[PDB]
């Protein structure tokens, strides 16, 4: 009944979905890398006042123990984007094969669920840009990028938002296929500090690592089998730290 | 009819119908361009317009709609003459409330080309007003002005108030000396209350919009001082060296910056100050001239059509010299005190582009004072005179030590920009906005010789002709147009000669070494610095002789 | 919206086909004991993980894939639709699906997406490739408007014109797999935008029977044998 | 030259707070035959003229019955009257089964205006084309409703729906204080009613085919009238 | 370079405001002057009726509606918009009561009266009412007086008008709240009533009229909402004739 | 006018839901400023009472909300839009309540209130309200607290934070004292000080006293969130003139 | 010629300033475009008659039998026939058969008649209204034992008029008005064949004949039938003998 969105242009684009990717080309800029042993999601923290407290606004987010998430484009769509990808893992997955799901196949059910919103009356696709990071026993250390189009792409590195094309450029130029996870910290860091909007610091940059096992972060001794979390969100002061090693 | 009109149409104006209020503007402006704003009694004790011209207007709006034509309605030429004067006692309050509408605006999501349209009826109406009408307009255009309600939203409309002030300034020179000392003043507060030190990048943050007004106010006011600048030029250089030693957040550099701009443009420009309907409160028309002249025979009266230009003063060039060569060192000297000891901070990239921000925006400017030529120095019959303080010959131009002492900062500034490519290319590779802020400064630097390029086109407080002739224009009929339309034609004509002007040269081993840095810059492997410094480098191309040459080899 | 133009054709369809006309070059050719699908990948980004398992050749069950042009975002909704399909019959028959339920079942939803005006249709060109008992090996296209056609050898997607035209000319009926690499190879290498043709920017793989009476084998090439076939064919970007 | 951008959906207001698809739900009225409705103290009466398309054509129907204590006559739209009527018909035996009354016609009146009203303020729809005269007797007395289809009525001694109405309505008014007293004589009261009924033809003329009458009061319950059963009162 | 913005219900205009709300408080400009007094001890309510043909029948054509027992209401405007409004009260405290086996609260049956009517101004599929309301009755907390909006807008008031004679009214009432600052009696009131309608009249001064007025006072009616009528009524229409014909 | 684009919330070319920006200039159709702020043990909220007409009963008119047992919110923007997402917030701390068998956190509450914004935010036949929402609470998690939430459906944490026409001044004069304080809270030990605190703020920032009918305050302790009467707020007015 | 357009045409469910839908009225126009079809009520048979369009001879009658059995004492003429048309028809068969074996007997034509026109209100198969039209004009013709002989023209809008004598299609007002003109209470059946034959040859251009005219009745001794060609033969050589004698 007249009724769809996101319907073909006459050069065979699809219009609405090229306009959901100029308002994630507007965001704060978030990037991921994969080295040898571990991987890095990074991103800024843009303050609407002074008064606000950003420990409240995690972007950087959990998504499973080994798999974690940052965004670029609406926040509000990314807080909804990223709890239906933990509801997805546990009841897809997890209460199937007691085991977490790979981070291509959470990708790929994170993606379907932004494909359905282009295909639709009713709704406009997504306003973000997602980066997913993560480890599997089988596939190992692994990135990818997923756009308001449903598309997802495996990555060595990328980078999103409004420094995303210098930052890609400094990604390619500094990325090798030998990096190790505190190397890839430090391109991160450095990659940030040409985007920063504000003030660089431990309070205003977000940093995640998918690395080793760390088994005091599981909370409970006596399992051997169960590793423990490789997902870590570096604190305030290990940011600091490092950015007085830069 | 046509006062009672004007004021129904300004009580009209809407901030919801962005189309009505371009409707309503389209015939506001139409009224302004062939009335004059101006109170016709003659001291006429009894004249009123609701007990004159209000009684007159309903009784020929009834005889017309009952379906009589106008022709059977009968009046004494004394009744309509009383109606008629009546009815021009009403302009003041008509521009009470159009400041009020004008005030309203400036928080409304405008196109661009409503803004334009609003900015050039409000300066049609200050050209139509009479001295009196006039002195109250500008007494109400500055006390909205700092006792407003209306700077709220994320990104405002500072245009719609501050160029009214601007065109005031033009108008009268007298008033800058106050409306300039009360903006710095309130400057200064806004930078104690701690505006512009929270760093953002790509947005003017909500805690500095009453800074970023006062200082576009600033710029604006400061470009149609002329020669009252001469009395407060000490303080304003003072107070510049105040905002960039105090003020270091990247989106308010390129605003404070351009103070500089607007303060030497003023004293090297020649154009027009007097855009006036009728002029001087002193010209020989009957007051008998509600319609413009436009069908007169002396329309075209010499008498009529006496402009009154500025001319630059040599105390005036003598100041342009003198802030130019002031603000350039302290730049330069500021810069290199950084380059000792670099940081890979945030804030030494920021305090890096301010200054060259700065050192852009005086070559911009007093750009009227440098001359393409000065390199074949150490015939030649250019058909556009375009007004040259100098002197048109060579020999004039070089037997004046103020010739010299111009073309020495702007190599001196040069010399500047490559001695900070090789600081910027050697330490900070990666830092894409520095060098796009050093790739604007050497645009800035290989085009405006003699003529400005950049602030060429965008929105000003002079009158467009193009929307003046599409007023007054009409299909075979010649010159259908008042005093104001000559006015700017006459202003046009002079831009268009120093556009016209040529700038193509050859090199003087500076034009090369900067030029070779621009082709490395083009061919750099960032699209943030190569797209630019491509644009940079096609225009570069133009300036120079054989340039394609060298670009290719 | 699906409504016809004047002269009863779908605005809808013919925009599809607009896109997939952009969306690179993928060859199949069926073989006397074989079939063979090959396909042609922008790789215009280096951080882009080349040694992905998929991207432009999928697996549909252990003796049919398929080759896309098109959006992949789209492909994979049918791609999964058609793997729970062939599924779903093993699961009912205890048999292996024929390929010509399968392709024309992907023809069938393709279809409804072009005649509700909710829904847009998929931008999505298919080669499949098989092997039944019914038919034998079995070459099939699919494309936005759900018509499908038998093949010999085909191509979809960007430059698809100077490729039949190269097809028809060296296709022969009696031909062996080995003769299908090296057509396909050359086809492409004939046919590409990209200067020459090199293993990352290649997806590659064949339906062949192996040397054991029950078998047939999908291998899906891996970037190595990929290099070997390259080195062996004569297209040989080799040291 | 003066075209309504506020006219086209149900749901739009006007700029002067009108809504002006109900209001020209309101001129189907006029495109209707008369009928006229009046009552006395303890009668209540309906009249009405009946068009044709052509000689060979039976004549509509107008009068409609909803209960032995209520009924109704429908000046404006036929097919449109049916959907109001049956859920008239509905309520009445609705009544009769849940709450063992009957329904009073006060009542019977904000049951039509919640249902009509409701047309008016959805999307997805048309206002009523149809104005409609309820006439009743009840436990308060004799009752004549005029609904109009804005989704409104109105208690009256009587009124006239449809063409040139504004002459019998007028007749009415001119003579009121005539059929509010007649009571127990209800024959007056009918041709009080074929006189104003008369005063909209311009010189039409009744016939024993053309007119129907309708009367609800005391015992006599809701009754119709057609042929030689008004000749009498012709 | 167009104005869509007003034709439909969902939208704001660039100012931000639903331009059909501000569309639908036009229809209750159009409509019957209605005012409520509220006293010490209770609440009034009185309506000037126009009379547009001798037809109307008297005395069953009502402009007060008394939604529950304990409260009353007169509304302006879209007459059919009023009615859908007062059935929808009269729900609601009937849900109230046999819940919770108490007359609702005043303050309380207002809040439920005004989330019913914002909710009109939410979807594009339905349009405001176009109606307002003054509601108002004695609860245990005592005198409550509510006027509501085609908006959803609600507030409390000490005396409240609206329809078309508003303007002046308003005034009138100024004038009573000013002088009775501590506030009237219920006697006081009514008789003060009477006077505001008929100047309010004064705007229409060919079209005749119905006065009708209604308690709800602690003291006059036991706390419940009831008409007034014979000698209190004839007691304050000589009121209003006195002091209108004001030799 | 561009169609559809600025009639539904569906991006422009531009990437603008001209739906949600227009909604955040309704919150400004009060004309009302409103100012929160902690203590060490409580948090305070403050907003101006505008009464114009003499007719009006005071006591009905209220920005501010109790949503729960400890959680409380002002609210910016027009009455009936502030009621609805009153009614909403008051339900999900009590679903909550039941589902978890503890009592809803403010950040929690903020996050749920948001989550909804989202949906009006990206539906094309849902509009977003036209209100912010200030929530206030003592968590036993976060001590005193402040979170705000927008027609955007976006909420963040805050130690100060104020809605409102005017709400810039207030705002820059809250970073100055919180510039040179370096605490994040206002060190006072009973809740008296810090309203008198908070009445002092928008005092100095409006250009206006006030009298004991033009002002509200709000006092959220550890148990309870509640709200003065205008003889709390004179007690408090008498104070401030006391003191200066 | 002149243009004569107002604002209010091509509305849908929207009534003009004076209330006229017009969908529905320019749906009622279209009975001048079919082919002609006559019925003439009377005493003893209500008769039908169509005129035929020669057709190619490879298309059999039966898939364009405009005069149709709804059931043996009722049938329709169509001036037009559509998959609509088809429709009403075969939802007037289906609610005669369910009555008569829900209320064993069988339908009143009236009752049928409102049946089908119930179907047109509701556009096929929310409140049922009269917005817009369905299908064609049918003339109903049947005998039942409450109300006789009737002639029913059921109309798109879903209302329709009992004539006693109407036509529709290309001969509607030439035809109407000698109807008009010459129908009488005392029509025998004889009479009513002839009137129908009388006006057919006067609209058709064509020569009459048993090839290029169709006749019915429906009597109720002997049901519904429609006529022989030898039988239409017969008449049609009986009224030029009629013709003759004068």
């Amino acid at each position: 009944y007249s009724f769809s969105l996101t319907t073909f242009s006459p050069s065979g684009k699809l219009g609405q979905i090229d306009y959901a990717l100029t308002a994630v080309k507007q965001g704060v800029t978030s990037l991921g890398i994969k080295a040898t042993n571990g991987v890095v999601i990074a991103t800024e923290k843009k303050s609407s006042s002074p008064l606000a407290m950003s420990e409240t606004l995690s972007k950087v987010s959990l998504l499973t123990p080994d798999i974690g998430a940052v965004y670029s484009g609406m926040g509000p769509d990314y807080r909804v984007l990223v709890d239906k990808s933990r509801k997805v893992a546990h009841t897809s997955y997890k209460r199937i094969y007691g085991e977490y799901p790979p981070t291509k196949l959470l990708v790929s059910e994170v993606a379907k669920i932004m494909q359905e919103a282009t295909q639709s009356g009713g709704v406009r696709p997504f306003g973000v840009s997602l980066l997913i990071a993560g480890h599997d026993e089988f596939n190992g250390f692994s990135l990818y990028q997923v756009d308001p189009s449903g598309s997802y792409f495996p990555w060595k590195a990328t980078a999103i938002g409004k420094g995303s094309v210098a930052a890609k450029t400094f990604l390619e130029k500094r990325w090798n296929d030998e990096l190790e996870l505190e190397d890839a910290i430090h391109i991160a860091l450095l990659t940030l500090k040409e985007s920063v909007e504000g003030e660089f610091n431990g309070d205003t940059i977000e940093l995640a690592i998918i690395g080793d096992e760390n088994p005091d972060l599981l909370g409970y001794t006596g399992i051997p089998t169960d590793k423990g979390p490789r997902f870590r969100k570096l604190t305030s002061q290990e940011i600091n730290d490092r950015l007085e090693a830069l | 009819h046509i006062t009672n009109v004007l004021s129904m149409l300004v009580s009209k104006l809407d901030m919801n119908d962005t189309n009505l209020t371009s409707n309503l503007i389209n015939g506001i402006v139409s009224i302004a361009a062939f009335i004059p704003i101006q109170d016709l009694t003659g001291e006429d004790d009894y004249i009123s317009f609701e007990s004159d011209t209000l009684p007159l207007v309903q009784q020929h709006f009834y005889h017309i709609k009952c379906g009589e034509s106008s022709k059977t309605f009968r009046v004494d030429d004394e009744l309509l003459n009383n109606a008629f004067k009546a009815s021009t006692t009403v302009f003041q309050s008509m521009l009470k409330v159009y400041v009020e509408k004008i005030f309203q605006l400036v928080d409304v999501d405008l196109e661009d080309s409503l803004v334009t349209k609003i900015n050039q009826t409000t300066m049609i109406l200050q050209e139509s007003m009479d001295d009196k009408i006039f002195n109250y307009f500008a007494s109400l255009l500055q006390r909205n002005f700092w006792s407003n309600d209306s700077f709220k939203e994320k990104d405002p409309n500072y245009e719609l108030v501050t160029i009214p002030l601007a065109a005031l300034v033009r108008r009268n020179n007298g008033l800058s000396k106050e409306l300039v000392r009360t903006l710095l003043f309130h400057i200064k507060e806004q930078i104690k209350r701690g505006a512009g030190s929270v760093r953002s990048t790509s947005e003017i943050q909500q805690r500095d919009v009453k800074l970023v007004l006062y200082l576009t106010a600033l710029n604006d006011v400061l470009r149609q001082c002329h020669e009252s600048l001469l009395e407060y030029s000490d303080e304003l250089i003072t107070f510049m060296k105040y905002l960039y030693d105090n003020v270091t957040n990247p989106p308010l550099d390129v605003i404070t910056s351009i103070v500089i701009h607007s303060a030497l443009a003023t004293l090297c420009t020649t154009e027009i100050t007097d855009c006036r309907l009728f002029p001087e409160d002193s010209k020989i028309p009957e007051k008998d001239r509600w319609g413009g002249l436009q069908f007169d025979p002396r329309r075209f009266d010499k008498q009529h059509l006496s402009f009154q230009w500025h001319v630059p003063s040599s105390d005036e060039i003598t100041l342009s010299i003198s802030i130019l060569e002031s603000l350039s060192e302290y730049c330069i000297n500021n810069v290199e005190e950084l380059m000792k000891a670099p940081r890979h901070d945030s804030e030494y990239g920021d305090m890096i582009q301010k200054y060259v921000l700065v050192m852009t925006h005086t070559l911009s400017g007093s750009s009227l004072l440098f001359d393409p030529d000065f390199n074949k120095y150490r015939r030649d019959l250019d058909i556009y005179t375009c007004n040259y303080y100098f002197g048109n010959t060579t020999e004039e131009k070089l037997q004046n030590p103020q010739y010299l002492q111009v073309h020495r900062v702007r190599a001196r500034i040069g010399h500047f920009f490559h001695k900070l490519y090789v600081f910027l290319s050697t330490n900070f590779e990666n830092n894409t906005n520095m060098f796009q802020i050093l790739l604007h400064g050497l645009k800035v630097w290989f085009t405006d010789l003699g003529q400005e390029t950049v602030f060429n086109e965008d929105p000003n407080a002079f009158i467009d002709v193009d929307f003046l002739e599409n007023v007054q224009s009409l299909s075979h009929v010649n010159e259908p147009f008042t005093r104001t339309n000559f006015a700017i034609r006459a202003n046009s004509l002079h831009q268009s000669r120093v556009l016209l002007h040529s700038t193509n040269r050859k090199a003087s081993k500076l034009e090369n070494l900067l030029l070779v840095d621009i082709i490395q810059l083009a061919t750099s492997l960032y699209p943030d610095i190569y797209k630019p410094a491509q644009g940079t480098l096609v225009h570069c191309m133009k300036q120079l002789v054989g340039s394609y040459g060298v670009v290719i080899n | 919206t699906t409504i016809f133009s004047p002269e009863g054709r779908l605005y809808q369809v013919e925009y599809a086909l607009e896109s997939i006309s952009h969306a690179g070059t993928a060859i199949g050719i069926m073989a006397s004991d074989g079939i063979v699908l090959a396909a042609e990948r922008k790789v215009t980004s280096t951080l882009l993980e080349q040694d992905t398992s998929t991207e432009k050749l999928y697996k549909l069950n252990d003796k049919i894939a398929v080759a896309v042009a098109g959006l992949t975002a789209d492909a994979e909704i049918l791609i999964n639709t058609a793997r729970i399909h062939a599924q779903n019959y093993l699961k009912t028959y205890n048999e292996d699906i024929p390929v010509e339920i399968l392709v024309r079942r992907l023809s069938d939803i393709k279809q409804g997406y072009t005649q509700h005006g909710g829904l847009r249709p998929f931008g999505v060109s298919f080669i499949y490739a098989g092997y039944d008992d019914r038919y034998g090996y079995q070459l099939y296209t699919s494309n936005p408007s759900g018509n499908y056609t038998g093949w010999k050898a085909i191509s979809v997607g960007a430059n698809t014109s100077a490729a039949q035209t190269l097809l028809q000319m060296d296709y022969k009926d009696d031909m062996k797999v080995d003769d299908a690499i090296e057509l396909a190879l050359k086809t492409l290498s004939k046919t590409t935008d990209s200067s020459a043709l090199t293993y990352d920017r290649l997806e590659f793989a064949t339906i062949r029977k192996g040397a054991n009476d029950g078998e047939v084998y999908q291998k899906i090439f891996k970037p190595q044998e990929i290099k070997d076939i390259l080195v062996k064919t004569g297209i040989t970007k080799k040291d | 030259m003066f075209r309504n951008n506020y006219d086209g959906d149900t749901v739009t207001f006007s700029p002067t707070g009108r809504l002006f698809q109900v209001e020209y739900a309101l001129e189907a009225i006029k495109q209707g035959s008369v009928t006229v409705g009046l009552r006395s103290n303890t009668h209540a009466v309906l009249v009405a003229l009946k068009r044709n398309a052509d000689e060979l054509s039976s004549y509509q129907k107008k009068i409609i019955k909803c209960d032995e204590h209520m009924g109704l006559s429908l000046a404006g739209l036929a097919p449109d009257a049916r959907v109001l009527s049956n859920y008239l018909r509905q309520q009445c035996n609705y009544s009769s089964l849940v709450f063992n009354r009957k329904l009073a016609v006060e009542r019977a009146g904000h049951l039509l205006c919640d249902k009509a009203q409701k047309n008016t303020q959805s999307y997805g729809g048309r206002p009523y084309g149809v104005g409609l005269l309820i006439i009743g007797y009840d436990k308060s007395g004799a009752h004549l409703l005029e609904f109009q289809p804005s989704g409104n009525v109105t208690e009256l001694y009587g009124t006239a729906i449809g063409a040139r109405s504004q002459g019998a309505k007028t007749y009415l008014e001119r003579t009121l204080d005539t059929f509010i007293k007649i009571d127990g004589n209800p024959d007056e009261l009918i041709k009080a009613g074929v006189e104003a009924i008369s005063q909209s033809l311009r010189d039409e003329s009744l016939t024993v085919d053309n007119l129907s009458i309708a009367i609800v009061g005391k015992d006599t319950p809701f009754t119709i009238y057609d042929g030689e059963a008004v000749a009498k009162y012709i | 370079i167009g104005t869509g913005y007003d034709l439909s219900n969902s939208v704001f205009s660039p100012d931000g405001r639903n331009f059909q709300v501000e569309y639908a408080v036009k229809a209750v400009e159009n409509g019957t002057t209605s005012i409520g007094i509220k006293c010490n001890d209770g609440v009034v309510f009185a309506v000037e009726k126009l009379i547009t043909s001798k037809l109307l029948v008297p005395q069953k054509n009502v402009k007060i509606q008394v939604v529950d027992r304990h409260i009353g209401c007169v509304y302006s405007g879209l007459i059919p918009d009023g009615r859908h409004l007062v059935n929808r009260g009269r729900e609601e405290a009937a849900s109230f009561k046999k819940l919770y086996k108490t007359p609702i609260p005043i303050p309380a049956f207002a809040d439920r009266l005004g989330q019913y009517v914002q909710a009109h101004t939410l979807y594009n599929s339905v349009r405001p009412f176009g109606v307002s309301t003054i509601f108002g009755g004695v609860d245990k907390n005592g005198a409550h007086l509510y006027m509501l909006e085609p908006s959803g807008s609600y507030w409390g008031y000490k005396g409240a008008a609206t329809g078309k004679g508003r303007q002046s009214a308003k005034a009138e009432l100024e004038k009573l709240v000013d002088h009775h600052p501590e506030g009237l009696s219920a006697r006081e009131a009514v008789k003060q009533a009477a006077k505001i309608i008929y100047l309010a009249h004064e705007d229409n001064k060919e079209k005749d009229f119905e006065l009708e007025i209604s308690w709800c006072s602690l003291s006059e009616t036991n706390g419940l909402h009831k008409f007034v009528k014979g000698d209190l009524l004839q007691e304050a229409i000589d009121f209003a004739q006195k002091e209108i014909n004001g030799d | 006018a561009a169609g559809y684009d600025r009639h539904i919330t569906i991006f422009s070319p531009e990437g603008r839901l001209y739906q949600v920006e227009y909604a955040f200039k309704a919150t400004n159709q009060t004309n009302i400023n409103s100012l929160a702020v902690r203590g060490k043990d409580c948090t305070v909220v403050i907003s101006q009472k505008k009464v114009p007409d003499k007719l009006l009963d005071p006591t009905t008119v209220s920005y501010i909300f109790c949503i729960s047992r400890t959680i409380g919110m002002v609210v910016n923007g027009p009455i009936p839009d502030a009621r609805n997402a009153a009614l909403r917030a008051k339900a999900e701390a009590a679903e909550f309540r039941y589902k978890y068998g503890y009592d809803m956190p403010c950040d929690v509450l903020a996050k749920r209130m948001a989550n909804l914004s989202q949906i009006y935010t990206q539906r094309a036949y849902m509009r977003p309200l036209g209100v912010i929402l200030t929530f206030v609470s003592v968590d036993e998690e976060l001590g005193p607290s402040i979170y705000k939430t927008d027609p955007a459906g976006y909420y963040v944490g805050y130690k100060a934070t104020a809605t409102g026409p005017k709400q810039q001044e207030i705002t820059t004069n809250l970073e100055n004292h919180f510039k040179k304080s370096k605490i994040d809270h206002i060190n006072e030990e009973s809740w008296e000080k810090v309203v008198e605190f908070a009445i002092t703020h928008m005092i100095d920032a409006l250009g206006t006293e006030f009298s004991k009918n033009d002002l509200e305050v709000g006092v959220a302790t550890k148990d309870k969130f509640f709200t003065l009467s205008a003889e709390n707020i004179e007690e408090r007015l008498v104070a401030i003139a006391e003191q200066d | 010629m002149f243009l004569t357009r107002s604002e209010y045409d091509r509305g849908v469910s929207t009534f003009s300033p004076e209330g006229r839908l017009f969908q529905v009225e320019y749906s009622l126009e279209a009975i001048k475009l079919g082919s002609t079809a006559i019925g003439i009520a009377t005493k003893e048979g209500v008769v039908l008659g169509v005129e035929k369009r020669a057709t190619s001879p490879l298309l059999e009658s039966d898939s364009i039998e405009k005069i149709v059995e709804i059931d043996r004492h009722i049938g329709c003429a169509m001036s037009g026939l559509t998959a609509d048309a088809r429709s009403m028809i075969e939802h007037a068969r289906t609610a005669a058969v369910t009555h008569n074996l829900y209320y064993d007997e069988d339908i009143n034509v009236e009752s049928l008649t409102q049946s089908v026109c119930d179907l047109a209100l509701r556009f096929g198969e929310e409140e049922r209204l009269m917005s817009r039209p369905f299908g064609v004009a049918l003339l109903i013709a049947g005998h039942d034992a409450d109300d006789g002989y009737q002639l029913f023209h059921a109309e798109p809008s879903g209302t329709f008029y009992r004539y006693n004598a109407k036509a529709i299609g290309s001969g509607s007002e030439g035809a109407q008005a000698e109807l008009l003109n010459e129908w009488h209470s005392s029509l025998t059946l004889k009479e009513a064949e002839l009137l129908v034959l009388k006006i057919l040859k006067q609209v058709m251009e064509e020569k009459l004949d048993e090839n290029n005219a169709q006749l019915s009745c429906i009597t109720k001794q002997d049901g519904f039938k429609i006529y022989d060609n030898e039988k239409t033969a017969e008449l049609i050589k009986e009224l030029k003998e009629k013709e003759a004698a004068e």
